[PDB]
């Protein structure tokens, strides 16, 4: 045994701040930076430390001193935040907690210059294209000013006042230099305004919409929330939803609801479709489903699991966690039509929640098939036709037992199909928490785990590594079966306290970064770095790939009348992908089906559900001018929004019928 | 394991 798995650099930080910040610069860059800093909660942060390693991790150079006041200050700095560029990795920010100072780099940190500068750096905001080019916004200014730089950092001029909140556009659908803002209105509310000459022009000025509450932007789609007064002031407001697509005005969505709505929340927004939580008075949470490219939303799923501050949950421990509302709803990433919703019954405890799935983008839901057998190999006895399922635990069902270190779902475009995730089996959320695995993207899992773990995947899915939370250790438990079977990697002499277990984003590598702090002592910060290169050994080769879509798992239905094909590496496989790996994906219309069409403008479905055809609706009674070309007049049966069906008997027959120009 | 120390954050 040459052990499979190396530690490539072992770092005691000296550090016992207690929170870090990590940012890894990429682009086989080889520089991780990171931040130790006290605990955000607070306003009143006392001191800081700033690291940097240049041989990914191997070893940190502390550069605290580096940032200083220039020659000679004794005054001593302190860091709130630093800030990357997504156009340039080598560019850095990094802002005083008190001094309006600023400190920037070109070269990865090895050489920093001070600035002072016009306001706090509260918040920054860095053109994601334009590497130059920043926003600066002070909140704790009276007039809440809203300042721009054009050379990264060094010259600003405050271009606004009464911002509530602001953001870059959105390439390609604004233009360049596009901002959006919210800024404040003496009723409550506030105007949004899209500029594109950073609000120097009234010409260039453009209202968006008045008197709104919040406002979000999301690719194609823009959001806002309305309180309108449509009785006057005596009667009850209605809250609404106003919404834009591909930057057309915005429009009120329509809601067909028993009840008032409370408040609205954007779950996600993928695929030109929305999902969105709305919440009513009484606490209860449904989730709706836009159609594709509208306004048009209709019930997917009922009583979500959702915290908001205003609203549900807002009496309880999450409030010490969360300053804005959000639900226990996962989108599986890489993937179309596949989400995972914890659902609440009773009051908010483990006992009411139980975890569904859908893959046609909420089309229809299930509960989750729990695995047939234990990890060790014992038969598990669960049925779902006696309420028993698997239900994995989210953030929120976590806040609630107050239990801030265990993992949230974990999927990523790495490894399509692939999710971890924390759960039970049983009735209900409220039993012995084990790790869970599936790579059929939801449809199958197994036990992989029996404690509560740090999990996290390398080398594009084809690696998964894990620790057990809750005590100190030196285990490292490494799979690539996708957790069929495990072996463990002794990562020090002494077991530690561990707080994490990450790998640089984008999952590439076969490195691992364990954080933590050793027992011996009370909290100091301490890093290992951990390359488990030969835990696969060999490269892959064609035999070691195989085809899969999500269609496989929901018997070869396509969505939307398209599918995706992904290249992965089989189960079984002992080999390594490579960092380099460009995973082949391929998208492609499918012949149509019945599901691909629904019933025309005023056409209706037969009162025999059995047989199941459009026919034109009797309440309605029921043309395109100028035609000279040809006219395809209904017969009843639409394409349905956005679905990209093509080919098939079914469209032959189905589809609308010709008769050329009057 | 300590509740308030020894947090973790990527950017
Ligand atoms: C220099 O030191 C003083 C404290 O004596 C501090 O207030 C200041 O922020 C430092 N430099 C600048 C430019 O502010
Ligand atoms: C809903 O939750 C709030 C806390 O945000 C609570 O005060 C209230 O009693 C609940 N309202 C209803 C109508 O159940
Ligand atoms: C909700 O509660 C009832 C009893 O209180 C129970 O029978 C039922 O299984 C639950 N429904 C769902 C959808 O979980
Ligand atoms: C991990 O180990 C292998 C050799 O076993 C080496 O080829 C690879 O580059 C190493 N990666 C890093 C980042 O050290
Ligand atoms: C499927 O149809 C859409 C729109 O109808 C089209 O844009 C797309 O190219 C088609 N898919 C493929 C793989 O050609």
């Amino acid at each position: 045994q040459p052990e499979p798995i190396k530690v490539y650099g072992q770092v005691s930080l000296n550090d016992s701040h207690n929170q870090m910040v990590v940012h890894w610069a990429g682009e086989k860059s080889n520089v991780i930076v990171a931040l130790a800093r006290d605990s955000l909660a607070l306003a009143r942060p006392k001191s800081s430390d700033v690291y940097v390693s240049y041989d990914y991790g191997k070893s940190f150079k502390k550069i605290s001193d580096k940032l200083n006041f220039g020659l000679g200050n004794r005054s001593e700095a302190v860091i709130a935040q630093f800030y990357h560029s997504p156009a340039d990795n080598k560019r850095y920010i990094f802002a005083d907690a008190y001094a309006q100072y600023l400190w920037i780099t070109f070269d990865f940190c090895n050489t920093l210059q001070g600035f002072s500068i016009p306001f706090r750096a509260a918040d920054l905001l860095l053109h994601s294209k334009a590497s130059n080019l920043l926003l600066g916004f002070d909140r704790s200014h009276p007039n809440k000013q809203l300042w721009k730089s054009d050379d990264f950092g060094q010259t600003w001029i405050m271009i606004q006042e009464h911002v509530k909140s602001f953001s870059w556009g959105i390439d390609p659908y604004d233009k360049p230099n596009t901002i959006y803002i919210e800024r404040h209105e003496p009723s409550g509310y506030s105007t949004v305004f899209r500029s594109t000459d950073f609000f120097q022009s009234r010409e260039n000025q453009e209202v968006i919409l008045e008197e709104v509450r919040d406002f979000q932007l999301r690719d194609k789609y823009m959001f806002a929330t309305k309180v309108v007064h449509l009785l006057g002031s005596e009667q009850q407001s209605s809250v609404q939803l106003w919404v834009s697509f591909g930057r057309k005005p915005m429009r009120a969505a329509q809601f067909v609801t028993r009840h008032p709505i409370n408040e609205y929340y954007i779950a996600d927004a993928s695929e030109d479709q929305v999902f969105v939580c709305v919440s009513h008075s009484n606490n209860r949470t449904n989730l709706y489903i836009s159609e594709a490219e509208g306004l048009k939303f209709s019930l997917s799923l009922e009583n979500v699991l959702y915290y908001s501050p205003g609203g549900a949950g807002s009496d309880t421990l999450v409030r010490y966690f969360a300053n804005e509302p959000f639900a226990d709803f996962h989108r599986v990433e890489g993937l179309q039509g596949v989400y995972i919703a914890t659902l609440i019954n009773g009051s908010m405890n483990e006992e009411n929640m139980r975890s569904v799935i859908t893959f046609d983008k909420g089309g229809t839901w299930e509960f989750l098939q729990a695995p047939a057998f234990t990890g060790y190999g014992e038969k598990i006895n669960c049925e779902l036709s006696q309420g028993c399922s698997l239900h994995l635990a989210q953030r929120l069902s976590q806040l609630l037992n107050l239990q801030l270190r265990r993992m949230p779902i974990l999927s990523k475009e790495s490894a399509p199909g692939l999710i971890i995730a924390t759960g039970s089996v049983g009735k209900n959320l409220a039993s012995k928490t084990n790790v869970y695995i599936s790579s059929s993207a939801g449809a199958r899992w197994r036990e992989a785990l029996p404690g509560p773990h740090y999990y996290t995947w390398g080398d594009h899915g084809g690696i998964i590594t894990a620790i057990a939370q809750g005590m100190e250790t030196n285990e490292l438990k490494y799979s690539t079966n996708e957790g069929e079977t495990w072996k463990t990697f002794i990562f020090s002499e002494k077991p530690v306290f561990v707080y994490g277990l990450l790998t640089e984003p984008g999952e590439k590598s076969t490195v691992f970064t364990i954080f933590g702090s050793n027992k011996e002592n009370v909290h100091s910060w301490l890093i290992l770095q951990v390359n488990a290169t030969d835990a696969l050994g060999v490269p892959c080769t064609e035999n070691d790939y195989k085809l899969w879509s999500p269609s496989d798992e929901r018997g070869n239905e396509c969505l939307l009348g398209h599918k995706t094909v992904f290249k992965r590496r089989t189960p079984h496989a002992t080999c390594f992908n490579g960092e380099d790996f460009d995973r082949p994906v391929v998208v492609s219309n499918c012949s149509c089906t019945r599901e691909d069409y629904e019933c025309d403008f005023g056409f209706k479905m037969s009162e025999d559900l059995s047989l199941e055809v459009c026919v034109p609706d009797p309440e309605f009674s029921g043309p395109p001018v100028p035609c000279p070309s040809t006219y395809r007049r209904t017969r009843g049966y639409r394409k349905i929004s956005g679905d990209t069906c093509s080919g098939g008997d079914v469209e032959a027959r189905l589809e609308g019928e010709l008769v050329p120009c009057p | 394991l300590p509740q308030d120390r020894g947090f973790l954050v990527v950017q």
